[PDB]
């Protein structure tokens, strides 16, 4: 129910790495588990923000979803696999401003350019 | 040796029974050292790992951060982390010490 | 042996060996069920490192008590030991939502 | 060490190879059980 | 046995399989199942020497 | 001990983020018992033959 | 089946078509999946071959 008919979330619950997806064969006791996992690799060192904050309006700020913001001037990377993209507001989420956020005032995002 | 050149500890020493009775106590799979050392980098491994997405990349972020993000996530608004971080700090030192 | 011929002699030794048999398979039997239990207990174990200390548990009641924010282990003896930190609420009031 | 008692002994067939095997296997069951649980507590990356 | 003793109904316990589950259970009334019971033992049929 | 990659943390505003740049699939084979083979005994025979 | 909320309702959809959503949940993007798809592929075959 965890691993084969779902993709699970819990690591080291199905196979090591994380999760993609599971199949099933019978055993002669019982049942076999092939469980595909994705294992990361080269990973690197990059430099990231906890957040960004609009340094005009520092109320306005954004955190990444599902990923980081890092220094490349700011790109949004997934947290599985870097690949810089642009900043959007489909990879971002509006936050309430925090200390550890940095206050920019060039190149803005699009979903701080309010 | 131990339990020829000084004998048994006490009445009922099943380490030095061992040699008399005939059943031998087995050594771990691991040191102490190997042990600790596993422990040692979950430690380290903490405020990193349970910080987003994927099980795949590593957040090197404080201890600190990482306890706000998780307070956060519960339901403590960041207004309130914010203003109460040093009593926050605090009350885990307690629940620690 | 010094002490009965043969006949006799059989007789007693073969109580002796009826009972220490009978000592064996009983120790036999509990050091499988010990080490079914423990193998048991060992996969609790990793489901709490992962669940519990790698990550931030939303499961009411599997790692401590209250809502959890953040757990360590250290080896024990036999096993390991969880340092499971939670929060834990207090002075409740009511208020109209 | 007594011989007679092991001469006896042997009419109860393989007896002591039941029990080392059992003994054995359940021993051997704890350096997987050690070795599985320690490759999950194992970390990938950890910062010092 | 009845509770003024006497026997009214019994078992022959090797009359067939059917008889023998119920004597293994000790009742006259078991529950459905598929069970083992005794094997239909192979007689000799004559002897060598 | 195989240790894991290190990861320093920064005196910043900042962080280091460990992040992959390649990966593959891997498969964990897993095997879970669900029954033991079933046995019955004739033990009458087995202890009288 | 592991495609949206609920147990309910069943998704015809190509197995591809779910592991590249089964990797877009785990942090990869979808840019990187569709510059990628032959590369995912092939790894994967690799990985069950
Ligand atoms: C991006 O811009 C933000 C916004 O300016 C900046 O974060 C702000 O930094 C200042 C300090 O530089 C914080 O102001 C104070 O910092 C001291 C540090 O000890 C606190 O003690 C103060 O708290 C007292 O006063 C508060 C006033 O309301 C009380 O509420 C509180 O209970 C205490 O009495 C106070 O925090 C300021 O709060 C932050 N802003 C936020 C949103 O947290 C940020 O650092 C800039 N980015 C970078 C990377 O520099
Ligand atoms: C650097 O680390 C020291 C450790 O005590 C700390 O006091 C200091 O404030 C840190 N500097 C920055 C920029 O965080
Ligand atoms: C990823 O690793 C494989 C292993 O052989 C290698 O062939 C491939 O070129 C690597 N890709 C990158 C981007 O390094």
């Amino acid at each position: 129910n965890e691993c084969v008919k779902a993709q699970s979330k819990r690591s080291g619950f199905c196979g090591q790495g994380t999760h993609i997806v599971s199949f099933v064969v019978n055993a002669p006791n019982g049942l076999y588990f092939m469980h595909v996992g994705y294992y990361p690799s080269n990973h690197i060192e990059v430099v990231s923000a906890y957040g960004l904050c609009d340094a005009a309006n520092p109320t306005n700020c954004i955190a990444p979803v599902n990923g980081y913001f890092i220094k490349t001037e700011w790109s949004y990377t997934g947290s599985s696999f870097y690949a810089p993209e642009p900043i959007t507001s489909l990879n971002t989420k509006y936050v309430a401003p925090q200390v550890t956020y940095q206050n920019i005032s060039t190149n803005l995002p699009p979903p701080l350019l309010g | 040796d131990d339990c020829m050149q000084q004998g048994p500890a006490s009445a009922r020493d099943l380490i030095c029974a061992q040699y008399v009775a005939g059943y031998k106590v087995l050594p771990p799979l691991m040191d102490v050292n190997m042990e600790a050392a596993y422990t040692s980098s979950l430690l380290g491994s903490i405020a990193g790992v349970g910080w987003t997405a994927g099980l795949s990349s590593f957040a090197a972020i404080p201890f600190a951060q990482s306890i706000f993000y998780r307070l956060n996530g519960v339901g403590i608004t960041q207004q309130v982390l914010s203003e109460n971080q040093k009593l926050i700090a605090n009350k885990f030192n307690q629940a620690l010490g | 042996i010094q002490r009965l011929d043969p006949p006799e002699q059989d007789a007693q030794i073969d109580r002796l060996i009826n009972g220490r048999l009978t000592t064996l398979n009983a120790f036999v039997a509990q050091q499988l069920v010990r080490s079914e239990s423990a193998a048991l207990s060992a996969q609790l174990a990793k489901d709490k490192v992962n669940e519990c200390v790698k990550a931030q548990s939303k499961r009411s009641g599997f790692c401590g008590q209250g809502t959890h924010i953040v757990s360590f282990v250290v080896n024990a003896p036999n096993g390991l030991y969880f340092m499971h930190v939670g929060y834990y609420p207090s002075n409740h009031i009511e208020v109209v939502s | 060490g007594f011989q007679k008692c092991e001469q006896l002994l042997r009419e109860y067939g393989q007896f002591c190879s039941k029990i080392n095997q059992a003994l054995h296997g359940a021993n051997l069951r704890q350096d997987d059980s050690v070795r599985n649980l320690f490759a999950s507590v194992k970390s990938s990356q950890s910062s010092p | 046995f009845s509770v003024d003793g006497y026997i009214r109904r019994a078992i022959d316990c090797g009359f067939n399989d059917l008889s023998q589950l119920h004597c293994s259970y000790e009742s006259f009334d078991v529950e459905s199942g598929v069970y083992s019971v005794s094997s239909f033992e192979a007689k000799p049929s004559g002897s060598v020497v | 001990f195989n240790h894991p990659i290190q990861v320093d943390q920064l005196n910043s505003s900042y962080f280091k983020l460990s992040i992959p740049t390649n990966f593959s699939f891997g498969v964990t084979q897993e095997y879970i018992q669900t029954t033991i083979q079933k046995v019955t005994v004739d033990c009458k025979q087995y202890v009288c033959n």
